[PDB]
């Protein structure tokens, strides 16, 4: 609550983003890896939102995000367009050992298009870039399609963290620019 | 962040507690929920009428794009139906439609009605056999097998409908209890102080307990539609959602391997072989992919895809998640408290 001796800390910018994309592609886990630092290899189905909260400084700024991972079979999806209210960003994440992930990535920008603010902020990530060996959607097809539209892409990996923190600071700072 | 490893234990405790808590309340929800009021309804239609102005606007924009157009004209048709369910509601609400039992008398609560009917329709009834038609038409059917039948085509069609209308009708209701609590999540997210970000992951409990509730309405509703059918522990077809296990689409089928159940289409088929599983269409076998790596690594891909969309009932569910969870949970904990030591 906050006292001279333990004070509660302060923020300068709060944003909501938005982690929507294909069930399985790792939104759960690229969210458990950015804000609690863990992983596993064991998957458990979602029954509703979850949301997580994690502070990050940038540009001399302290900036607190609330993040929301949308549900993945039509039964627990009901309400999806009331969690894209108040949203700044929206991450929009495949599966680069998947092609049908990559393939519906239209499908979630019109998702975007259809239930978001008219000024939002868009982020492409492509998951499970540790999988080498499984790997079948190509990086400068990705990069060409992010291009196209405008919107900053990253490859990442929830597993071994590659490019994790990179991916929120790129969203949290191309949100900040038009504040 | 070690605490956060400690609070867990509760915060799971809380959460499967909840959502616990409404799947036991479903069924009295059935019966003693509160009815739409007139501005919850028009809420809902003002809402629904945005998104479709919405939809409309976005396929002017992808004129040409057969494919993308094709995709928003299927929800804008969902988004017209809704419209036109709540509409039944509205016309209820007003007088220019009236709750009948089965029998064409007038009753007062959507829970008790049969159909809806307007005022230039009636409801015949004698003996089990019930007919719909044009309100004072008696004379001009009576005599005729073939447009009695389509009379109790018609009492069947509506009857079908109104009973949609009431699961969309909950789904409604509960959707916008949902809707409040999350201005308070975002109130409490707003603050500095831990307590009050801890009590907005005790009310998102409480959410998506009420999701729960929408999950089993909305398999209900995909089984009336006939869209999915409830399969028991067996896999043998069931009617009610009370002895059901499973629910999948009418394209699929529970594929039984190794002692557990995978929806897959009714065209597919899983093969075990040394050890590796691939997803396969019915005339494929080992022989037909041995000499091909690329056909091998996509089955296999595909059934390993197969996690994630579960054939369980929301019950169901739930109770394998919350031993999943707590599992690694206490896996967590456990090494934690212990691994030091050695
Ligand atoms: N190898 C690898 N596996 C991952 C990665 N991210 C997620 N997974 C696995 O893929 C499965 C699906 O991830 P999940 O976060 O639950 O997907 P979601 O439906 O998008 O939320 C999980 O069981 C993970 O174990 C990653 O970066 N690398």
């Amino acid at each position: 609550l906050g006292s001279m001796s333990s004070m509660n800390p302060e923020y300068d910018y709060l944003f909501k983003l938005l982690l929507i994309g294909d069930s399985g592609v790792g939104k759960n886990c690229l969210l458990l890896r950015f804000a609690d630092d863990t992983y596993t290899e064991s998957y458990i189905s979602t029954i509703g939102v979850d949301f997580k909260i994690r502070t990050i400084e940038l540009d001399g700024k302290t900036i607190k995000l609330q993040i929301w991972d949308t549900a993945g079979q039509e039964r627990f999806r009901t309400i999806t367009s009331s969690y894209y209210r108040g949203a700044h960003g929206i991450i929009v994440v495949y599966d680069v050992t998947d092609q049908e992930s990559f393939n519906n990535v239209k499908q979630w920008l019109q998702e975007i298009d259809r239930y978001a603010s008219e000024n939002v902020n868009k982020l492409l990530v492509g998951n499970k870039c540790d999988l080498t060996t499984k790997k079948v959607v190509d990086y400068t097809t990705a990069k060409e399609f992010a291009d196209s539209l405008g919107i900053p892409f990253l490859e990442t990996s929830a597993k071994n963290a590659t490019n994790v923190e990179q991916s929120f600071m790129t969203m949290a700072a191309e949100i900040k620019k038009r504040m | 962040k070690l605490d956060k490893l400690e609070r867990q234990g509760k915060d799971l405790e809380d959460k499967y507690k909840t959502y616990e808590e409404n799947l036991e309340g479903f069924e009295k929800l059935l019966t003693d929920s509160e009815e739409l009021s007139l501005s919850e309804i028009n809420e809902k239609m003002k809402a629904f009428s945005k998104d479709s102005e919405k939809l409309t606007q976005l396929m002017e924009k992808h004129k040409g794009d057969e494919k993308t157009v094709q995709s928003l004209q299927r929800e804008h048709h969902d988004i017209k139906a809704k419209l036109a369910n709540l509409q039944v509601l509205h016309d209820a609400h007003t007088g220019k439609k009236s709750y009948v039992n089965e029998k064409g008398n007038p009753v007062s609560s959507l829970k008790d009605a049969h159909l809806a009917i307007n005022k230039d329709q009636e409801v015949v009834e004698h003996k089990g056999q019930f007919y719909l038609l044009q309100k004072g038409q008696w004379d001009a059917i009576k005599n005729d097998p073939a447009a009695l039948e389509k009379a109790q085509k018609d009492y069947s069609q509506s009857k079908h409908d109104l009973a949609t209308i009431k699961m969309e009708a909950l789904i409604h209701k509960l959707s916008l209890e949902m809707e409040k609590q999350l201005e308070t999540i975002n109130d409490l997210i707003m603050s500095t102080d831990p307590k009050e970000n801890e009590e907005a992951t005790k009310l998102l409990h409480k959410h998506n307990g009420l999701n729960l509730k929408l999950a089993n309405l909305q398999d209900m509703l995909a089984v009336h539609r006939k869209e999915k059918s409830f399969f028991n522990e067996k896999g043998e077809k069931v009617t009610s959602l009370n002895d059901a296990h499973y629910v999948i689409g009418k394209d699929q089928q529970l594929f039984n391997l190794g002692g557990k159940f995978y929806p897959i289409h009714k065209e597919q088929k899983i093969l075990e072989k040394d050890g590796k599983f691939y997803l396969l269409k019915q005339g494929e076998d080992w022989e037909s992919i041995k000499d091909s790596p690329e056909k091998q690594k996509k089955a296999e891909h595909d059934f390993h895809k197969l996690q994630y969309e579960t054939p369980m009932t929301v019950k169901k569910l739930v109770h394998h998640n919350k031993g999943l969870e707590t599992t690694i949970h206490k896996e967590r904990i456990e090494e934690l408290e212990h691994h030091h030591h050695h």
